[PDB]
């Protein structure tokens, strides 16, 4: 059998490389791959997955630095895990049989198993289908699969899929959340609070969750509810900056409610990511440019997280027939490239882009662009125009090194501030300006005069979030060279505290945190109060 | 005059919910929703149940019998800060003691038969532990202790060698062990073990001669073994303890470090000692269990300083037999695996039959017309069929389908055909595949755990639509001609062969609750959630003009109806509702109140020549009382042993005594009564 022959080649490679390691000899993996394949009469190269699949642990301890696959999965600095909710119905349908004019198949839209705004062919979708949407099974399977690639899971985070979450029966969501927390804790519980207390002392060190929603479920009741879950960031879906479009799109709400939702959430202390929807009906190209410029020029919005999704006519929706009637037309691909290139030149430095384009399978869209890759095309176009972008994701150390191999040389501090939703926002960072490469960031502001949480009443400044990018470093490990444990955060904390004490003129500092991360602040003398970590300022 | 016949269930999911009595013919004990179950492996029959604790039972614990005889005492710790002792006798209970003081759920228990003032230690979820003296009826909490934070997870008691001095080792979540000695009548923190770095997932003593070895199934994916003894070489940790003015010195140090698993190690069990015809050997067989479906029975050798592993055949625990020939474990969920060693080869093992259940909760069931097999459906998104087995003991034989969404409706069609209702707007129709039919007819003229799910699938023949929302009820007529179904505000009726609409009724305002085909196929009763009922009369596909109905006032019940049933000759119908009201119908009887919320009601298929109609009523608190009302009365009710702990769901009867008890405790109990009674 050939299979045992490849196995023998694998063992040969293993012994050669461990021998090289013992004396510290350096060898090209591909070279020995080729030589072993030739000397054993192999017609095809060996897969690296199987190469990792046989190392003994007393060597996996140190061989991973030369064995990890697709390092970009940790090139940010934090592991990411996605989970799927049970399919259900959106609330608005209470009026008529309208989900959204552009939304894909929902619970009952000619799909055996699917979800609202999801065809059902995403790898996450098949994972959920096999898992029968069970949280625990799918999360264990996914984390195991990720660890197969020899990646540290010291710090992890959770993102939840699904159409709508706030609009679900409470007992179900509590069951779901406690199952998630028990997945990392390994301790069977009975309520949310028990799972919280147990996960406090776990070692997986969860650092937060983010959920999608819509402005209807944005009153302070739901915010307090989410405070009990440790959620950090939120998704809304804006789709426009013009009220008329909403009723044109049958969205079923007002942009105003979105604006007050933004203001209230920012006052509370969460983070928010918006969704932008270019090339819409009754929208000219100049309309798109103007509205996108407005999206940052207005102090009303000035959001933090940005996501973009170009229009995609798909069978089943009303827009399918509208285009089919030859009345809704898209742009040429060059037009889209120019649009994106212009947009990227406009992003303020603090904002971070997370994704571009949808992940829908190709042979389904009546106007789907050929290119699965668009950011690269935009990059080519903006090289052609000789104008650069300043997105966070494009100036962190991880991506910049993995795509250009540039080493920071002189890192310094930088401070900026602006106004948004009435807030006195403030942004701090360490970064190297000459290469414009960034390492660490912090977002801190003064709380608004009107608030929902009385714990913030008077002399209180909230620090929304703090983060240093890079790659995962185990909490016990100190220096694999790199930049994740040099004490950088300490300086930012002390300086932010000093600013709040003097410039803010407050009297007590509060902060949101992940369930595990609380212990970190304990090292600085921060004590708990409700769901908020806090320190007295006098 | 009611006697239990068969019970089907599964243990809970949390760790440490199974145990064996250490005496010969060791009985098997495991927890459930709120009760406890005693079961034997000899004839593979549940011994009995204990309907005690009122929460998710967390951890059970047998009692040590130093003489080497079957145990008769038990310790249970449940989910609401309640720990119960149990005095077993002749397969029954004498009395139970309900210790109080804990706040959070209790998950660590250990009791020692002192050498009676038995000793109890129990750590609850409130970062605290308590110590209790039990001398006969006298019970008290000897001591209470707590930590700064975190929790303890590992608890096991011990005596100092060659004396009665008691000593405890506790494993908290702080990656180290703590020890306590009861000198001066009080347990004193003596030492700590700074071993591996993870949560402690279990500790086990083993008295080997003069010395005492220790096992630690750690979460750190490692195993470390120390040993206590009496007082170039390393630095061992020793101390002196007071004992009748004698400072006896004891020394402990590491013995070995074993590592053969990948995921977390959950449970370890020493080989229990037993008699070689009065010969008390001290074996060193050890058992291990981990997450990654791996059994390793470690063992040393004549010179094996590092213990030698053995057959790795193979989910939080694996229990071990007295002699060691048997061995058992539970799956991650639902079923469980049972292996036995074979004499021919020391490396030989064979799986063995074990009972199971829906392990979450059952919502519907059915009686086959022939009377040899019953089909049930639960919230586990499964379906199961049960039939008696010969050699008589009933056993689950098939799992016809597994469904993505939950299933909550069921109806019968023909000899192998049925229809189920789920969380969708669809109706599915199943018929038995041939292979299953021949395999069944062979048995009637022993499926294993894993072969079942591989080869118990069924085909689908139909797919029905029409309801604007998820289905909520389903039923079929006796003559097998039409069926009734309703979602959460219309009625849709389907022909059998055509599978198409026959007539649609939109009469009620709120959600439908239950249907009832008239036994003589002359009417169709409908009870809904709007405190009203409807009756529709078939004409000479005859239409179903409303023969009679009720308004908001003519209705007798003041709250939501739940159940309805006809008369054997369709003379009268009977309704039960949450307002604990019982009525007979026009109405011809007084309110037959019972003081408990009505969840289910059913009638005898045949009537006595005395015309004394009898009725079975399933209440909301697990109690099952029965009454009788001839045209113008309590007869017998269920025992404490024969009572559920949750609301009843359906009470169907045998037809050609016996009936069905489909509780919410994910248990299927069958009860027989005297034919004459
Ligand atoms: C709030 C939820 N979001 C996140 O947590 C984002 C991910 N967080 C991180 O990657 C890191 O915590 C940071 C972004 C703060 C970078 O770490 P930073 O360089 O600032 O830490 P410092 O160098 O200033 O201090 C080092 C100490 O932090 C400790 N530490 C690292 N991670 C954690 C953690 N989750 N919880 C508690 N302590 C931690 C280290 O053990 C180290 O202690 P040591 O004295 O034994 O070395
Ligand atoms: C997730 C974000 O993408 C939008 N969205 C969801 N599905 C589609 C689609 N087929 N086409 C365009 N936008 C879509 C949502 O309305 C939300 O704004
Ligand atoms: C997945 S669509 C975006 C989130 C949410 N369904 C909304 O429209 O508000
Ligand atoms: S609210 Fe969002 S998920 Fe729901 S139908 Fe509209 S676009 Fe789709």
């Amino acid at each position: 059998s050939p299979a045992e022959l490849m196995m023998l080649t694998i063992g040969d490679v293993i012994k050669q490389l461990i021998e090289a390691h013992e004396q510290g000899k350096d060898i090209d993996l591909n070279k020995v791959k080729t030589k072993t394949a030739a000397k054993y009469g192999l017609s095809a190269q060996p897969r690296l997955v199987d190469i990792i699949a046989a190392v003994p642990p007393q060597y996996r301890k140190v061989l991973m630095p030369k064995l990890k696959a697709k390092p970009i999965r940790t090139a940010s600095g934090i592991a990411v895990v996605a989970v799927m909710c049970k399919p259900h119905r959106c609330p608005h349908i209470s009026f008529t049989g309208n989900i959204c004019v552009y939304c894909p198949g929902g619970p009952d839209s000619d799909f055996e198993y699917s979800t609202q705004s999801y065809t059902g062919y995403e790898p996450t979708s098949m994972r959920a289908i096999r898992a029968r949407y069970d949280p625990f099974l799918q999360t264990r399977h996914r984390i195991e699969q990720l660890k197969q690639l020899g990646h540290s899971v010291d710090k992890v985070e959770f993102i939840v899929m699904g159409g709508t979450f706030m609009a679900l029966p409470e007992e179900y969501r509590d069951y779901f959340i406690r199952n998630l927390h028990d997945a990392l804790s390994g301790h069977t519980s009975n309520n949310i609070y028990e799972a919280v207390k147990y996960s406090e002392r776990s070692l997986t060190k969860c650092i937060g969750i983010t959920i999608e929603t819509r402005p209807d479920y944005c009153m302070k009741r739901h915010l307090s509810d989410m405070l009990t879950y440790g959620c950090t960031r939120l998704e809304i879906g804006v789709q426009s900056v013009y009220e008329d479009v909403a009723r044109d799109t049958n969205r079923g709400h007002t942009v105003k409610a979105v604006c007050e939702s933004f203001h209230l959430a920012k006052d509370s202390g969460f983070k928010v990511v918006a969704h932008m929807m270019p090339d819409l009906p009754n929208v000219g190209l100049e309309r798109d440019i103007e509205q996108f410029t407005e999206f940052f020029e207005n102090p009303a919005f000035r959001p933090d997280g940005l996501k973009l999704y170009p229009t995609l006519v798909i069978r089943g929706t009303g827009l399918y027939e509208l285009w089919k009637s030859g009345r809704y037309k898209s742009y040429s691909p060059s037009d889209l490239v120019e649009l994106v290139a212009r947009i990227l030149a406009l992003v303020p430095p603090w904002t971070r882009v997370y994704r571009v384009q949808r992940d829908i399978p190709m042979p389904l869209v009546s106007s789907g662009v050929e290119h699965g890759n668009l950011r690269e095309l935009a990059l080519a176009r903006m090289k052609d125009l000789g104008i650069q972008c300043r997105d966070v994701r494009t100036r962190e150390v991880g991506i910049q090194e993995i795509h250009h191999k540039v080493r920071p040389y002189q890192v310094e501090l930088v401070r900026r501030d602006y106004v948004a939703n009435g807030g006195w926002e403030t942004f701090l960072s360490y970064e190297d300006p000459d290469q414009d490469i960034l390492i660490g960031l912090l977002r801190l502001r003064k709380c608004s005069e009107e608030t929902f949480r009385f714990e913030l009443g008077g002399g209180v400044s909230i620090v929304r979030e703090l983060h240093v990018y890079g790659s995962v470093v185990p909490v016990s490990s100190r220096d694999p060279t790199k930049f994740q444990h040099q004490g950088f955060g300490m300086l930012l904390m002390e300086e932010a505290e000093r600013i709040a004490r003097e410039e803010h003129g407050s009297g007590k500092i509060a902060v949101i945190s992940g369930v595990g991360t609380r212990n970190y602040y304990r090292k600085i003398g921060y004590r708990l109060q409700g769901p908020y970590m806090v320190k007295m300022l006098k | 005059v009611l006697e239990t016949s068969h019970v089907f269930c599964c243990p809970n999911r949390v760790r440490g919910v199974l145990n064996w009595s250490s005496g010969p013919r060791g009985l098997l004990a495991f927890g459930t929703s709120c009760s406890v179950v005693l079961y034997d492996p000899l004839k593979r029959v549940v011994v009995t149940n204990l309907n005690g604790h009122t929460a998710r039972v967390n951890c059970i614990q047998w009692i040590c019998k130093q003489d080497g005889s079957p145990s008769t005492e038990l310790v249970s710790g449940g989910s609401d800060n309640q720990v119960i002792h149990w005095e077993i006798e002749d397969n029954q209970l004498l009395k139970a003691v309900h210790l109080q003081g804990h706040e959070g759920p209790v998950y660590a228990v250990h009791a020692v038969y002192q050498r009676l003032c038995t000793l109890i230690v129990s750590a609850a979820a409130d970062s605290a532990v308590r110590l209790w003296s039990k001398k006969g009826p006298e019970v008290m909490c000897l001591q209470t202790l707590n930590f700064g934070n975190g929790f303890a997870l590992a608890l096991c008691l011990s005596f100092l060698p060659n004396t009665d001095v008691p000593i405890l080792a506790c494993g908290n979540d702080d990656c180290r062990i703590h020890i306590f000695a009861q000198q001066n009548d009080q347990f004193q923190k003596v030492l700590s073990l700074c071993g591996h770095e993870d949560w402690i997932r279990g500790v086990e003593w083993a008295a080997f001669g003069r010395d005492l070895f220790l096992a630690s199934c750690s979460q750190d994916c490692l195993i470390r073994i120390w040993k206590l003894y009496i007082k170039i070489r390393l630095k061992e940790n020793t101390f002196t303890i007071e004992n009748e003015s004698v400072k006896i010195a004891f020394a402990v140090t590491l013995e070995t470090v074993l590592a053969g698993h990948e995921n977390w190690v959950n449970a370890v069990h020493w080989q229990p000692v037993f008699y070689k015809d009065g010969v008390l050997q001290q074996p060193v067989r050890l058992l291990s269990a981990s997450m990654d479906k791996t059994m390793i029975l470690w063992a040393p050798d004549e010179e094996s300083g590092v213990w030698l592993e053995q057959v790795r055949v193979g989910f939080y625990d694996c229990q071990f037999n007295e002699d060691g020939s048997m061995i058992i474990a539970h799956a991650f969920h639902g079923a469980l695996h049972l292996w036995k060693q074979n004499t021919v080869n020391p490396r030989e093992w064979t799986p063995e039959i074990v009972i199971s259940g829906h392990f979450d909760g059952v919502q519907d069931l059915v009686w086959d017309p022939e009377g040899e097999f019953i089909i049930t459906v639960g919230t586990d998104q499964t379906t199961r069929l049960f039939a008696p087995w010969k050699r008589v003991t009933w056993h689950e034989i098939a799992r016809p389908q597994i469904h993505g969404y939950d299933l909550k409706c069921l109806a019968m069609i023909n000899r192998f055909q049925f229809v189920s209702g789920a969380d969708e707007k669809v109706l599915r129709v199943f018929s038995a595949p041939r292979n299953f039919v021949e395999n069944f007819c062979a048995i009637t003229g022993p499926p294993t755990e894993d072969h079942l799910l591989q080869n118990t699938l069924w085909p689908e023949v139909q797919k029905l639509y029409g309801h604007g929302y998820e289905i909520f009820c389903v039923t079929c007529n006796s003559s097998k001609t039409l069926l009734a179904s309703a979602c959460k505000a219309a009625i849709i009726l389907w022909n059998t062969t055509s599978w198409k609409q026959v007539q649609n009724l939109v009469f009620h305002s709120l959600t439908v609750t239950q249907m009832a085909f008239s036994p003589n196929e002359k009417f169709l009763l409908a009870v809904s959630r709007d405190r009203t009922w409807s009756l529709w009369k078939k004409q000479d596909e005859p239409v179903f003009s409303l023969f009679a109905f009720t308004n908001k006032i003519t209705s007798v019940h003041s709250r939501i109806i739940w159940s309805c049933d006809w008369s054997p000759d369709s003379k009268y119908f009977f309704t039960g509702s949450r307002d604990k009201k019982v009525v007979v119908w026009g109405p011809c009887s007084s309110v037959l109140d019972v003081g408990g919320a009505v969840t289910a009601v059913s009638v005898c298929p045949v009537l006595h020549p005395s015309q004394r109609y009898v009725v079975a009523v399933g209440l909301e608190c697990g109690k099952i009382c029965l009454y009788t009302w001839k045209k113008t009365t309590h007869c017998v009710e269920t025992s404490q042993s024969q009572s559920h702990t949750l609301a009843i769901r359906k009470l169907c009867w045998k037809n050609c005594l016996h009936f069905a008890s489909c509780g919410e405790d994910h248990t299927v109990k069958i009860h027989r009564v005297n034919k004459c009674a």
